[PDB]
């Protein structure tokens, strides 16, 4: 079959500038068939090219396909603010298939984030399980590692991050881990750590607190 | 010129759900019509395709689960769904194909969400500082959404409500941050304000160190 | 006791795009089916009702020699019980089909570097052919409620496109040279 690979998986520019977004065919394929569309936010996708070069009716001057054999560009000549969206190319064999899509995101200086943990609650023991949370304020680039460590050691799968929007005032991201432990199992430990690395961060901040130290 | 999905629920794993796909501005029995699915912060996935002579193709993910049909006296494409799976839990697009064009029009999607879970009120845990950051940890509730407010609406600047996920249980968590000047925690009131519709739970806790 | 003009189907230096396929009657001639077969030129020779190697020894009140060009990918489609573009709206095989589909690539013939967009195929089509159906109709695709009447624009599409053929296309997007031989009152047709 054809499989699309979207690269790069993130680009990141300011309004102005030139983004090149790449399409990866596993095989030779035709260009007849090589469509990009674009998805803001909670929408529908919106044909941008169809062939692998024509401007669908609507689709601005900005947007412009390239490309034949197995590698395809779709290029936004001057960045508008709207054109930070999500980008999907597709193909057809007897039937479609898509890219695994590009962001678009606006370009910042590095900011590191502020770590905070917070042990379980009184009430949550209680109930018999300990959620033990780690926040990531406002950081740029998005790209963070959250080690947890219980007693210090490395803590591998009982923990669930997620991450907000591009935040639209200072296109900042914050992140949330959540550890999830039993009462009994939490009781059998002393410190919890939670270390953050960070491109911003010149060597990785762990914030730790000690189980039943008021 | 539209296409308006409908049919989209709740149902359990094994169970089956017909999505509609009412059509106006282009006749369905004369064109190649698609059904295009996007599960949780993923991709497009194509699903399933039909010609305008009826011929039908699936992908493998949903073959012999899955039938796509149409009635041209109603002009609705339609998608039935059987043995469904937790994986299938997605927004569903109808979209018109030209093959050659692209695919010119599309939907809004319909949502169907996949599980065995019962619908249960969250608990809300505080999130207590000992800049300065405190937050609601809203746990173990179905289905989805929440809705979190501070203070009543006052406070808004520094908040940080997280994409909720999904847990093993089958049941749904999140949490809602805010980062305060740290002289004001003793004398500033931080409540937030937690409601779930579906269990007709709602919550204001109290986030104090 | 003439020969057959086999010769002048297979060895056509032009053949035909698949929604205007050619159809060569064949009569009152002598056939080595054989010869055919084990010329081994072809990637596709697959007989469908009968043997290859038993073909010789038969007759037929008439023989077909149905011929055309489409791509690698879609010579699957040329047999019976098929579904697709080409075997849907350009050249459809009865289920009961009784004869022989034989195929081989044509690139180095039917190919140009800048594009050789002379082949086409029908690519809309409001309903399937009937089968050996030959559908030549250009007129303009109406896909909504209000009629095109011959201009192209939205939900009015002209039905034929056109297989862009290169040298450098990958193996299944290439042209493939394609004869399919039907089998069919007194006879004239034998070995
Ligand atoms: C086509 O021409 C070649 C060259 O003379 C010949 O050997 C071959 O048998 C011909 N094919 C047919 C089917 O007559």
């Amino acid at each position: 079959e054809i499989v699309l690979t979207q690269s790069p998986g993130t680009l990141s520019l300011s309004p102005g500038e030139r983004a090149t977004l790449s399409c990866r065919a596993s095989q030779s394929v035709s260009s007849s068939y090589l469509a990009w569309y674009q998805q803001k936010p909670g929408q529908a996708p919106r044909l941008l090219i169809y062939g692998a070069s024509s401007r669908a009716t609507g689709i601005p001057d900005r947007f412009s396909g390239s490309g034949s054999g197995t590698d395809f560009t779709l290029t936004i000549s001057r960045l508008e603010p709207e054109d930070f969206a999500v980008y999907y190319c597709q193909q057809y064999g007897s039937s479609p298939t898509f890219g695994q899509g590009t962001k678009l995101e606006i370009k910042r200086t590095v900011a590191a984030p502020s770590v905070f943990i917070f042990p379980p609650s009184d009430e949550q023991l209680k109930s018999g399980t300990a959620s033990v949370v780690c926040l990531l304020n406002n950081f740029y680039p998005r790209e963070a590692k959250v080690q947890w460590k219980v007693d210090n050691a490395l803590q591998s799968g009982n923990s669930q991050e997620s991450v907000t929007e591009q935040d639209s005032k200072d296109s900042t991201y914050s992140l949330s881990s959540t550890l999830t432990l039993s009462k009994a199992d939490y009781e059998k430990h002393k410190v919890y750590a939670c270390e953050v690395t960070h491109q911003g961060l010149s060597s990785p901040v762990t914030k730790s607190f000690n189980r039943g130290e008021c | 010129v539209q296409l308006v999905e409908s049919g989209g629920g709740l149902v359990q794993p094994g169970g089956s759900l017909r999505l509609s796909c009412a059509a106006s501005g282009i006749t369905v029995s004369s064109n190649y019509m698609n059904w295009v699915r996007q599960a949780p912060g993923k991709g497009l996935e194509w699903v399933s395709l039909i010609y305008s002579g009826g011929s039908t193709y699936y992908a493998d993910s949903v073959k012999g689960r899955f039938t796509i049909s149409r009635d041209n006296s109603k002009n609705t494409l339609y998608l039935q769904m059987n043995s469904l799976r937790a994986e299938d839990t997605a927004v569903y697009h109808c979209a018109r194909d030209l093959v050659v064009y692209g695919m010119d029009v599309w939907g809004q999607g319909t949502t169907v969400t996949v599980s065995s879970a019962s619908t249960k009120g969250p608990s809300v845990f505080p999130l207590a500082p000992s800049t300065a950051a405190l937050g609601c940890l809203v746990k173990d509730y179905f289905p989805e959404p929440v809705t979190v407010s501070w203070n009543s609406g006052a406070l808004t600047s520094g908040v940080h409500t997280f994409p909720a996920v999904l847990q093993s249980s089958g049941l749904y968590s999140l949490s809602s941050v805010v980062t305060v000047p740290s002289s004001s925690l003793g004398t500033q009131t931080y409540i937030c304000n937690v409601n779930h519709k579906p269990s007709n739970t709602k919550v204001d806790k109290k986030v104090e160190p | 006791t003439n020969l057959c003009p086999f010769g002048e189907v297979f060895n056509a230096t032009r053949f035909a795009s698949v929604y205007a396929w050619n159809r060569k009657r064949i009569s009152n001639c002598v056939a080595d089916y054989s010869v055919l077969y084990n010329s081994a030129s072809f990637s596709t020779f697959k007989c469908y009702g009968v043997s290859p190697t038993k073909l010789n020894d038969l007759c037929f009140t008439n023989v077909y020699a149905d011929s055309f060009v489409i791509r690698g990918d879609e010579v699957r489609q040329i047999a019976p019980g098929q579904t697709g573009k080409i075997a849907d709206y350009n050249y459809k095989l009865p289920d009961d089909f009784t004869g022989c589909v034989i195929a081989w690539n044509s690139n180095n013939l039917d190919s140009k570097v800048g594009g050789n967009y002379n082949y086409l195929y029908r690519l809309f089509r409001k309903s399937n052919l009937k089968p050996f159906e030959r559908d030549i109709s250009t007129e303009i695709y109406q896909a909504g409620s209000t009629p095109c009447n011959g201009v192209e624009g939205f939900n009015c599409y002209f039905p034929l496109q056109s297989y862009g053929f290169q040298p450098t296309n990958g193996v299944g997007y290439q042209p493939y040279r394609v004869v399919v031989l039907s089998f069919e009152a007194p006879a004239t047709v034998c070995g």
